[PDB]
RNA sequence: GCCCGGAUAGCUCAGUCGGUAGAGCAGGGGAUUGAAAAUCCCCGUGUCCUUGGUUCGAUUCCGAGUCCGGGCACCA
RNA sequence: AAUUGAAGAGUUUGAUCAUGGCUCAGAUUGAACGCUGGCGGCAGGCCUAACACAUGCAAGUCGAACGGUAACAGGAAGAAGCUUGCUUCUUUGCUGACGAGUGGCGGACGGGUGAGUAAUGUCUGGGAAACUGCCUGAUGGAGGGGGAUAACUACUGGAAACGGUAGCUAAUACCGCAUAACGUCGCAAGACCAAAGAGGGGGACCUUCGGGCCUCUUGCCAUCGGAUGUGCCCAGAUGGGAUUAGCUAGUAGGUGGGGUAACGGCUCACCUAGGCGACGAUCCCUAGCUGGUCUGAGAGGAUGACCAGCCACACUGGAACUGAGACACGGUCCAGACUCCUACGGGAGGCAGCAGUGGGGAAUAUUGCACAAUGGGCGCAAGCCUGAUGCAGCCAUGCCGCGUGUAUGAAGAAGGCCUUCGGGUUGUAAAGUACUUUCAGCGGGGAGGAAGGGAGUAAAGUUAAUACCUUUGCUCAUUGACGUUACCCGCAGAAGAAGCACCGGCUAACUCCGUGCCAGCAGCCGCGGUAAUACGGAGGGUGCAAGCGUUAAUCGGAAUUACUGGG
């Protein structure tokens, strides 16, 4: 079971995603991070800082 | 059959032939008994670029080993007499 | 070179194919180019588009200012599966009307089919003027075409109609030969490689081959071509072109070709997208479109729609449905308007101004549209 | 490669005139020196040991205009030489062509001197050299190529060298704009204020 | 397989039919000697020896045998008849 | 390219063979405390995926498209 | 001249010293992902499915081995147009050359994969009971005959694959005879065993007028050698588990027969009853090994991608022939599985060769060019073949170099942001102004990688000979995929080229506002309960740089497996 990070995601019962390791030491048993911005998991909204993570593209404007 | 052929070394567009004594039934840069000198066909106006110790060469051809035409022509260039 | 698709329409045996054999020869001698024989145009090789057997001859005639790819059908029913299904589309048609038959019912159906798919311009070619040689009967045939165009919502009051003889333009008699140049001249005055995706085929061992007739321009084996799809666009190259499993070194304008891509799956490309030129158009998520609405007796609707109504747009090969925003001032849109609508399609694609389409909803053609402004 | 940013701000980071903006106006005075590193620059830095060790290294990199990998490649060169690592680094860094032409006086600032080297204007041993990282050998002469000779830039820059130091590990002609490099430099005659001792242990870890 | 070096296929079949036919006659001459050694006739085997001594030696120069295998035959075969005589 | 099943308030389901949409698990808002457990006092928070037709009237009837999963093709 | 070389910090607790784990700072990677992106140089790029595979190509060559010549080009004889030699053109192996056939040679090299393998392998050091084509050294020989077969014809079975029937002819094909040696069997005496001719030129002579003969080049037979390759044996070393403790009966050895190139249980018949085993047998699991690569002060630990040597494999399993060498990637026979054609009787096929496709997967490239170069194959050579190799295309994957400009510029602006609202900061940053221009892009020049080879000529040897042939120079025309090359020059214009992580401590660098145990942050300790330097936005600063971060992986730190160096 993985940890879906981000402010409001879009994962519903299916849709292929990507899993990268790493514990959070906040939840018993979890050991991964679903990568935002991979295959089906879209980039989180309104995030202008640190966008390498969360898969957000560079703002066009 | 033992030959006195070459061996393409160096890089892309920058060769460095190793006049080597090897066997004809093997790779170009494969198993060799010895390397008798080297050859720099992409040399300059420096003081080197070709080295062939004749004694080691003659000992091989005298045994029954063949020489590559490229090496033999360069042997005429290295001039055993002059 | 800029390119416009053209075709000869009207009643069968009026002089469509010989007129097609008239323009291809007149532009090949006095200007230069390759000419196609009349029997080569009368007999049309078969093609399978979306599963339907279609016989369409692809000939070409070049003008000093415009590039033309012509299509033809020796069977009226073949013309039927051309425009509506999404096989052959022309921006400007050459209405072939015989002077001995005048506007026939079959000529009236071709005028009717021009309305639904959305053909903005219709050049009229009055043929068989070598029989009816009187001024009075030649003008009664002119007003019957113009009345058949004006009633069918076509600008028949200012359309240039070329009176001529197609068979006389074949042997090379200068009197009617230069008149076809006036016809070719009217194709230019009154009326960028792009390729639609009609069907894809994962050729066993070779890779993915996309099928589709060439819209504009010429391509050879090896050019880097981009593809605008209802996804994020990508780049690739045409490593090969074959037609009906027959080798082809060049994919030219008008020919139904088969493009072979460079490393793409079947899931990457879905039927409806387009292979465009790397540097001409970008995809848009928002744009404005102008539409004309039919009536209940010619299909259309019988009950109006409101805000949020999403009809299935059929732009050439695509069945993209999009929630349409209506302009301010109107609430209920009754069947028969000619107003503009705002489009926010669910999946972005190359939508530039001027693209024609026939709107559907539920299973019937509702209206004809054209992109007014790109946003 | 280059920093290409406000190349005087980092001089305010350490509070020392690193000659980054010599130009024609010798004394600046209007840059708010020593008191404008950032926005809240009024505060006194905690200055830890790792911090004092870093600034010593970070001072010199902004002076020669090189990067970390370039520097780590340079430091590795100092490790494989006898004598002393501390001097092996600084002797190497003076071998840079853009440093040599700057020391000859043909360059006002190193940034300006770097441009003439990169644009084939400089000529060593009668040969055109593009890469500024050209490790010059001792007992060699440099000169300015004829077509790019006296093109207004070296003229203004040459007289600005008359407010300078005029070192001893090199030699200039200044008659035909010619400079000749002698043996590699000693520490005792290079600025006298850049400590290399603190640099060495930083790359041990 | 589709390769012009399929002649080596028919070359070998022509050769195997040939070679083995020679080896079969080579072996039976050796067997004939063992018949006399079984019966203990020192005179018969002696003649049988020189009967095909050149034969087994003949395939040596032909290239069928490794020539040392053939030489090994003439050694022990003699050893049997000298044991008998 | 074609044929079906799920698309019912956060979640899982009832309700239909036209009649103005429910329940359960919820969760939360207020009073108490340094903050909660506990107790008392009130609860739908729904575009039935969207849209169109047959309309006194459609979640349910016939239609389409899109998303998801499951079956079949076709081979420039 | 040839290892000048070793760092720490946070967290147990009210607080402390230890013991002790956990974690972080570093380096690296055959990488993947996310965002961003200007070019170039050199390498590298299927690690999972040893998964199944469409099509193209990846090994042929020699006429100086032979019969022939089906084709293409000449010669010659002839014949028809008609311009009477300008053409047309039927015969013809008579030359050049050459599909198909017989034969010599290669196909066992080169190239790919790592499934299997824990010792039948590899590595290290020795050894004797072997063999060894092509090449080379020494000494002799190279005499003489016979009969079949393919191609080619006639006929004929089969859809095709693929043959069959009665006949034809030659050869460096094949089989006998002759002759033997320092060769082989044998104590000796004795006995026995080999083969092949072609190409060029030409004088006297000789022409059944094919040619012989002299001679030059080369090939063939045998023997001892040599170089090289290959096979075999012993010893040491080469992973983990004892919660794997007995294993083995051709197994331990001997004699004899047989077999192998060679020794041998390699294999048999018989006799004896031993052999391996705690310094670890057998069994199970895993796995190509090494020279190396990465880390590490070293010792060591991990690992075995590219390159190089070696072994194994070639759809699965097995077997065997040919041959110097295979018990064989593009060879055969069989069983089996999976595809393919079918005229349903029967046959055809193996990308772990380079490309490419499906599928797998987080993920790894064109169905490109040339044989110019190096090497290999055949050949006298010329040449021909060569997906080896040399190059190009694709990707920031890595290392490395360069550019995105410079100097000047204070109302120290606008606007953003903070403010004790004075101002400070952004900020020499920009604008403005003066110059230069790498690399892009456009247009012309222009290295080098090319050695030779081919033809001709002179000379020197060979010889009866100025011939032929061979060798040392020289002349002519030159053979370049890359290739719009490397490099150089000219022109225009700052024009076309900067993002990424972070800012409580470890750890370099800050505030405001918004959200209020909510949302989210997070490697560890830990932040958030309505005033957060740790969440989110914004300004500023810091770290790095065409890369920056993240996850996984390995080592280090870890003296937390301690031999160096612990209890
Ligand atoms: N009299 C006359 N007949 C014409 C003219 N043009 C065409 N036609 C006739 O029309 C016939 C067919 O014309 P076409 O357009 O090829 O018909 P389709 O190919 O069957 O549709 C031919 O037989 C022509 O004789 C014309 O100008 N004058
Ligand atoms: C492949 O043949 C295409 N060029 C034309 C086509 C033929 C049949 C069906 C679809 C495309």
């Amino acid at each position: 079971t993985s940890y879906i990070g981000g402010e409001g995601h879009n994962l519903q019962e299916h849709s292929v995603i990507l899993i990268r390791g790493g514990r959070v030491k906040d939840l018993p048993g979890v050991r991964y991070h679903t990568v935002r911005g991979a295959l089906d998991c879209s980039g989180v909204k309104d995030r202008k800082q640190a966008r390498s993570k969360y898969g957000v593209k560079r703002p066009k404007a | 059959m033992v030959t006195i052929r070459l061996a393409r070394h160096g890089a892309k567009k920058r060769p460095f032939y190793q006049v080597v004594v090897a066997d004809s039934r093997n790779a170009r840069n494969g198993r060799f008994i010895e390397r008798v000198g080297f050859f720099n066909p992409i040399a300059s106006e420096k003081e080197e670029g070709t080295r062939l110790d004749l004694d080691r060469i003659a000992h091989w051809v005298g045994q029954g080993a063949t020489i590559s035409d490229r090496v033999a022509a360069l042997i005429k260039e290295v001039n055993k007499a002059a | 070179k800029p390119h416009v698709n053209v075709g000869t329409i009207g009643h069968v045996d009026h002089g469509k194919t010989t007129l097609t054999a008239a323009i291809t020869t007149v532009l090949a001698k006095t200007y230069g180019g390759a000419a196609r024989a009349f029997d080569q145009i009368d007999n049309a090789p078969e093609e399978k588009a979306r599963g339907i057997t279609i016989n369409t001859s692809h000939v070409e005639y070049d003008t000093p200012t415009r590039h033309y790819a012509h299509v033809d059908c020796p069977g009226h029913a073949d013309y039927v599966k051309n425009m509506i299904t999404g096989a052959a589309q022309m921006d400007g048609a050459i209405l072939v009307v015989a002077a001995t038959d005048g506007p026939m019912p079959q000529t009236r159906e071709h005028i009717l089919l021009g309305r639904q798919v959305g053909v903005p311009y219709i050049i009229v070619f009055l043929n068989k003027c070598d029989m009816v040689d009187d001024e009075e009967l030649l003008e009664l045939v002119e007003m019957e075409v113009r009345e058949l165009l004006s009633q069918y919502d076509f600008p028949g009051d200012d359309t240039p109609i070329v009176r001529g003889s197609a068979l006389k333009a074949l042997e090379g008699d200068a009197e009617w030969e230069a008149k076809i140049l006036e016809l070719a001249g009217f194709l230019d005055s009154y009326i960028p490689f792009l390729l639609p995706i009609e069907d894809v085929f994962s050729i066993s061992g070779r890779g993915t081959v996309v099928t589709g007739r060439v819209e504009r321009g010429i391509i050879k084996v090896g050019e880097e071509v981009e593809i605008v799809g209802i996804k994020e666009t990508q780049k690739s190259t045409c490593t090969g072109v074959e037609m009906f499993r027959k080798l082809l070194d060049e994919g030219r304008a008008g020919e139904n070709v088969g493009v072979l891509l460079r490393g793409i799956k079947r899931e990457e490309i879905e039927r409806g997208q387009v292979l465009a030129k790397p540097g001409t158009i970008k995809p848009h998520t928002k744009f404005e479109s102008e539409v004309y609405i039919l009536s209940k007796d010619e299909g259309g609707r019988h009950t109006p729609f409101f805000k949020g109504y999403r009809p299935q747009f059929y732009f050439r090969t695509t069945d993209v449905t999009g929630t349409i925003e209506l302009p301010e001032g109107v609430e209920m849109v009754m069947p028969g308007d000619n107003i503009k609508m705002v489009v926010t399609l669910i999946h972005p694609i190359a939508m530039d101004d001027g693209l024609r389409f026939a709107i559907r909803e539920g299973g019937r053609t509702v209206g004809a549209g054209v992109v007014a402004k790109v946003l | 490669a280059r920093y290409l940013g406000p190349k005087l701000k980092l001089s305010r980071r350490e509070g020392t005139d690193l000659f980054l903006k010599s130009g024609v106006r010798a004394i600046d005075t209007k840059c708010k020196i020593e008191q404008a590193p950032g926005q809240h620059g009024a505060r006194k830095p905690r200055l830890s040991d790792y911090g004092v060790q870093l600034r010593e290294k970070q001072k010199v990199r902004r002076i020669y205009g090189v990067l970390e990998r370039q520097f780590r490649n340079y430091y590795k060169e100092a490790a494989r030489l006898k004598g002393n690592t501390g001097e092996n680094l600084l002797a190497l860094l003076e071998g840079r062509l853009d440093n040599v032409v700057y020391r000859m006086g043909f360059g006002a600032t190193r940034a300006e001197a770097r441009q003439l080297v990169s644009h084939k204007a400089i000529m060593v041993n009668g040969r055109v050299v593009n890469i500024a990282s050209y490790q010059v050998s001792p007992n060699d002469v440099v000169s300015i190529r004829e077509k790019a000779k006296k093109q207004s830039r070296v003229k203004a820059a040459l007289e600005l060298a008359e407010q300078r130091e005029k070192p001893t590990w090199l030699e200039v002609d200044a008659g035909k704009m010619e400079g000749t490099f002698k043996r590699k430099p000693e520490r005792s005659d290079l600025s006298a204020d850049i400590n290399e001792h603190l640099i060495v242990e930083l790359y041990s870890k | 397989n589709i390769k012009s070096a399929k002649k080596r296929a028919i070359q070998s079949e022509k050769a195997r039919k040939h070679n083995a036919s020679r080896r079969s006659m080579m072996r039976t001459f050796i067997k004939k000697v063992y018949a006399a050694i079984e019966a203990g006739d020192k005179a018969a085997a002696q003649k049988a020896f020189n009967e095909m001594q050149p034969i087994v030696d003949r395939q040596a120069a032909k290239g069928l045998i490794h020539k040392n295998k053939a030489a090994r035959h003439k050694a022990n075969l003699t050893a049997q008849i000298n044991k008998l005589a």
